[PDB]
């Protein structure tokens, strides 16, 4: 019994695919982003992208087509999961509602037909009379294109040839014809059949077998007025037709494979190319005319255009705007100009997205000493190489720090009408006022006239017109900027005082406990307007001039004491709207109104802490959209800020949260400070652009960092890290490293950019003599790395033809230094593994990178771990516990022997053991007996493992090839010479995604158990925890309902997708519960949450509160 | 070979 709840705390960044159309309007233009699971819906504006729509699915994207067939107004999608699930989208709009529907869909696999080399290639015909499929090796799958067919019905036919490269159909061909390069013995070759879809056979194709390149590899189609295949391979390309042949080798394109196409111009004349270098290319066909026909070609030449991150995806948009889709680097916008600059670059970059790319290996690191945790990830590959550091939260800078206890408000003030640099400001105080003006950076508390001292303040703003206010418990006092005193003067006409209060420049609206009042300011003079009584006691007001007007405003809106509510009405004529009727038993504490970029919001604020949302209208003054949340479980207040562009709002709370804005939502996350009371802007000549806060006691000042939950850091290496690690004790990260370098005319190798190794701030090479016995090879390097300025301290470079496979940072045995260990192996394209290697510990001093012990080895050294003072490597299939001499050398002791390849070890505390590469996991004990090993239990499953965790003593996580997740346990039944021998897979489930690391960390705190972040291939961040028994059985329950309820996007089943899935079987998933599905719940309507519960106990607005304690584990 | 595999299982196919 494993219970198991993983959480996508990051979607996956890598782009898969994209595509461009008119899917959203005939009449609109379309970018269509595919991630693994998520889809990005964009629509194309003089600025770039207009975000719409974002979705997820329950599978990864591997086809995705636009088309429209005839008699369909837009363009339709249809989408293909790799679990073989085919399906037709629609994007459909109910004015303001935005829904992607499902036309058809079905599953498309057969049981018979080996996957195919290139995997999944889906195609759709010119006329749209089909699609056409080829999953499987030796088959190709038709899916006719009808009006009926809403479950896609789709027959197979055979092919004559096993080891297709790619497909297209073809434009200008009676029937459909398919084109396309298969392999055989003779070689590469190409090919055309026509497709009868009523005899359900292949016939044969509009020209004869031609023969193609030993390398070709893309088989692109050609539209109306040419027609015809133009295939690429390397260092040529070929354009084929009925008996029109043309062909080019330039030596620019030899360099490197161009991976990646697109057509730029509709009529087929200019298209884009993609390298494994990033370079840029313009396929242009030259136009010739016999002008009684058609137009036929004269030749075709390419440019270069520049550069790009290494194209996975690629799409030209509306003018020049060119969208690279990233995998190993980040995606970004490109504008394609018709004159270069500096270096010769046609290409200029618009904007750069973040990919946290193929996370090869990451850790959890502190580098601020709280508690919360940065997380730091090697990611990218090649050119595109980086460090990314992760931290939650946004966070605060300080500059200075005065201790008053019991802070009660604070507003912005001048001294001068000139300068808008603040140069002033008062607070509110325990039931007293002291001022605070600045000499610039010295706090001053002095009396300032006009101003009372000995009462309590309650407003205190900038009313333009040469004045300033302030509100109190009993007048409303009043001063100038030319004689400074008592200018005028308000007093409530019985004595009494005064309780709730909103002020903007020229507008005030009080509250004496049901009673109202409207005010204004003019030249030097307090003059009172209408007023109103109120159902119950006034617990909140808010007035401001919104969007529509200069210092003035419009309409407004309140809520009161004892029915609980907010309340919409008119200003002048006090006259009451269209109320929202709350539930609860606390007052509502505070109440506003925003403007961003299009829209007004009404946000109120409850004692208890929570917080509710609406849409009050600038005309209408009606309702809107009602959920539910929590911050913190005391009092919010609720201000308004000053950031960007985008100026948002600040929820002080002992959770304090910012309210920033998304694609047109507003965002929602949580603020790195102990607890936040009252807040608001600044601008000061001694603090400009701050943001000023208080609490029990201390102020603070200082500028806000970003928006979003996760920040995002990026250091640019410009080579590709391996692996990472953290010596604290030295402030510094060990790095391992690879540059690609080219062979040269003298004998030797150079480099192909500034690296990280190569710009390294201090050197140094291997000496090690302990070997004897178009080219392309890495180097590899240990890097050290300043925690505090993330440059690059240290770069030694390792041997030729040595790759540095492993990293520790550790104190070995009675040794005081701390080291850093790498594992090595020797490559050469002969041998199929490494049958040499070392293991060299380096010493870091005051900055200084010294080799301290080598080791050679017969093999591989794949990972290695600190034991117990004791170094753990894994050489080749060997593994092997070294220990440490009072010589500051590596001696043996014992060995383990039975692995096929191991590849990952992981150290449970005490003396416990894990992990292979082709047979599952395996689990031993070293006895201090005679520092011998003993195998206790391995899994007897065949897995293709890629990363292993020990969660805790018994439970044991791996990952593998397929996507699957999994877990292991130890049998305890009796019979313990075979049973306790095996350890059972007691939970399967289909994450989706390739896992390459997991380890220990959490990038929260100061309901579960344990937390164990893992980092994958497209980018996407996740976490494992481990459950209790009852969380489990409530939460599986509660997911089985869940699918009942939310209607999935292909309509894929929930339970299919989640089932464990390698060539050779299919598993239900047990013991696992992604809370991805169960953060659904959240986002679901009233109506349908009512539903998720009809049946110790059970609630119904209970389970809303317990999916809130769990989106608070990272 | 089996590293030339293992530096290409890491970033994806």
């Amino acid at each position: 019994m494993s219970y198991n709840y993983v959480v996508t705390a990051q979607k996956p960044t890598a782009v898969n695919g994209c595509v461009t159309g008119h899917f959203t309007s005939a009449e609109d233009l379309n970018l269509l982003i595919a991630k693994n699971t998520r889809l990005e819906i964009y629509v194309v504006t003089a600025e770039g992208l207009r975000p719409v729509k974002e979705v997820g699915m329950y599978g990864k994207i591997a086809v995705m087509e636009l088309f429209r067939p005839k008699g369909e107004s837009k363009d339709l999608l249809f989408i293909l999961t790799a679990k073989y699930n085919a399906c037709i989208l629609e994007y459909k709009q109910s004015g303001e509602s935005i829904d992607i529907i499902t036309r058809a869909h079905g599953n498309v696999q057969d049981r018979i037909g080996r996957p195919s080399e290139t995997g999944i290639i889906g195609i759709i015909d010119p006329e749209c009379r089909m699609i056409g499929l080829r999953l499987y090796d030796g088959l190709f799958k038709v899916i006719p294109l009808d009006r009926d067919n809403k479950e896609l019905k789709a027959f197979n036919i055979r092919l004559e040839e096993l080891h297709v490269i790619d497909v297209k159909f073809l434009y200008g061909c009676q029937a459909p014809t398919i084109c396309f390069v298969y392999q055989d013995p003779q070689g590469r070759h190409v090919k055309t059949y026509e497709v009868s879809l009523r005899e359900k056979e292949f016939n044969k194709g509009p020209w004869k077998q031609e023969n193609v390149e030993a390398e070709a590899s893309m088989v692109i189609a050609v539209p109306e007025p040419f027609g015809g295949a133009i295939i690429i391979g390397q260092e040529s390309i070929t354009y084929h037709n009925g008996d029109k042949y043309l062909a080019i080798a330039p030596p620019i394109i030899k360099q490197s494979t161009i991976v990646c196409h697109n057509r730029v111009d509709p009529n087929g004349s200019r298209y884009l190319l993609g390298d494994m270098e990033g370079r840029l290319f313009m396929l242009l066909l030259e136009k010739e005319e016999q002008m009684d026909g058609t137009v036929t070609l004269k030749d075709l030449r390419v440019e270069l255009l520049g550069e790009t991150s290494i194209a996975e995806c690629l799409t030209y948009l509306d003018n020049g705007v060119v969208f690279v889709g990233s995998r190993l680097g980040d995606s970004q916008l490109v504008k394609l100009n018709v004159d270069s600059n500096e270096q010769g670059s046609y290409v200029v970059a618009m904007e750069t997205f973040t990919n946290l790319g193929p996370i090869v290996d990451m850790c959890v690191v502190d580098l601020e000493r709280q508690g919360q945790g940065q997380l730091v990830t090697c990611s990218g590959a090649f050119k595109e190489g980086s460090l990314r550091i992760i931290r939650n939260g946004i966070g605060i800078h300080e500059h200075a720090s005065i201790d008053l206890p019991g802070i009660k408000g604070l507003w912005p003030l001048r001294s001068d009408p000139n300068r808008e640099t603040y140069d002033t400001l008062v607070l509110s105080f325990v039931g007293q006022t002291r001022v605070l003006m600045l000499n610039g950076e010295e706090v001053e508390e002095t009396e300032l006239m006009g101003f009372v001292d000995d009462q309590q303040t309650f407003f205190c703003g900038n009313v333009a017109h040469q004045q300033l206010i302030q509100i109190t418990s009993a007048s409303v006092r009043l001063v100038s900027q030319e004689p400074k005193a008592l200018v005028s003067e308000w007093k409530e006409p019985q004595a009494k005082n005064i309780s709730v209060a909103s002020c903007n420049s020229s507008q005030v609206v009080v509250a004496v406990g049901r009673a109202l009042y409207y005010l204004q300011i003019h030249p030097q003079e307090l003059r009172q307007i209408s007023h109103t009584e109120m159902e119950h006691e006034v617990a909140c007001l808010d007035i401001t001039p919104l969007g529509d007007s200069n210092g003035l405003s419009p309409l407004c809106a309140i809520g009161l004491w004892t029915d609980i509510s907010a309340r919409i009405l008119k200003l002048p004529s006090f006259e009451l709207l269209h109320k929202e009727m709350l539930g609860g038993e606390i007052i509502p504490r505070s109440i506003l109104m925003t403007t961003f970029e299009s829209s007004h919001y009404l946000l109120c604020a409850l004692g208890d802490g929570a917080l509710f949302y609406f849409g009050l209208n600038i005309e209408t003054g009606l309702l809107s959209d009602r959920k539910k949340v929590t911050l913190g479980t005391q009092p919010t207040v609720l201000r308004t800020f000053r950031s960007l562009s985008t100026t948002n709002v600040f929820a002080c709370s002992d959770r304090p949260t910012v309210i920033y804005s998304s694609n047109h939502k507003l965002v929602f996350s949580n603020v790195n400070l102990k607890e936040v009371n009252y807040m608001c802007p600044l601008n000061s000549d001694g603090y400009p652009d701050s943001l000023a806060l208080a609490n029990n006691s201390t102020l603070t000042i200082g500028t806000i960092d970003e928006i979003q939950k996760l920040h995002i850091r990026t250091v640019p290496l410009y080579e590709s890290p391996r692996k990472i690690c953290y010596q604290e004790v030295s402030q510094c990260f060990g790095v391992l490293s690879s540059r690609i370098e080219v062979q040269d005319t003298s004998g030797g190798t150079t480099a192909l950019r500034p690296s990280a190794s190569t710009q390294a701030l201090s050197s140094s090479v291997s000496s090690s003599k302990l070997f004897s016995s178009g080219e392309e090879v890495e180097v590899h390097n240990l890097l050290i790395i300043d925690q505090h300025t993330f440059e690059v301290l240290h770069a030694h470079q390792f041997l030729q033809n040595e790759y540095a496979l492993s990293l520790v940072s550790c104190k070995l045995g009675k040794d005081p230094n701390t080291y850093f260990i790498v594992g090595t192996a020797m490559v050469y394209p002969e041998e199929a593994e490494p049958k040499q290697g070392r293991i060299v510990v380096f010493q870091y001093s005051d900055g200084k990178l010294q080799t301290v012990a080598e080791k050679e080895v017969k093999g591989a050294v794949y990972s290695m771990v600190e034991f117990n003072g004791k170094l753990l490597a894994s050489i080749n299939s060997t593994v092997r516990l070294y220990e440490w001499t009072t010589e500051k050398d590596v001696r043996t002791e014992c060995n383990h022997y039975n692995n096929i390849m191991a590849l990952y070890l992981k150290t449970k505390g005490d003396f416990i053991l894990v992990g292979d590469l082709m047979r599952s996991v395996l689990l031993l004990a070293y006895k201090p007996m005679e520092g011998n090993f003993e195998e206790i239990a391995r899994d007897f499953n065949p897995n293709w493992m890629s990363a292993v965790e020990i969660l805790d003593d018994d439970n044991f996580l791996g990952a593998e090839n397929a996507f699957n997740l999994f877990v292991c346990q130890k049998d305890s039944a009796a019979t313990t010479d075979e049973e306790r021998q095996h350890l059972q897979e007691v939970g399967l489930f289909h994450l989706g995604e390739f896992v390459n690391v997991f380890c220990h960390g959490s990038l929260v705190m100061q309901p579960t158990q344990g937390s164990v972040l893992f980092g994958t291939v497209n980018g996407m961040i996740g976490l494992v925890t481990s459950l209790s028994e009852s969380w489990y059985n409530l939460l599986l329950d509660m997911q089985n309902r869940l699918n009942k309820v939310i209607k999935s996007v292909g309509k894929i089943e929930h339970s299919f997708w989640r089932s464990f899935h390698t060539e050779r079987k299919t598993e239900p998933a047990t013991g696992f519960i992604d809370g991805d599905l169960i953060e659904s719940f959240l986002d679901i309507s009233r109506p349908k949450m009512q539903e998720v519960v009809a049946n110790r106990e059970a609630t119904a607005d209970d389970l809303i509160k317990v999916v809130e304690e769990l989106t608070r584990i990272h | 070979q089996a590293l030339p595999a293992l530096r290409e299982r890491e970033l994806g196919s």
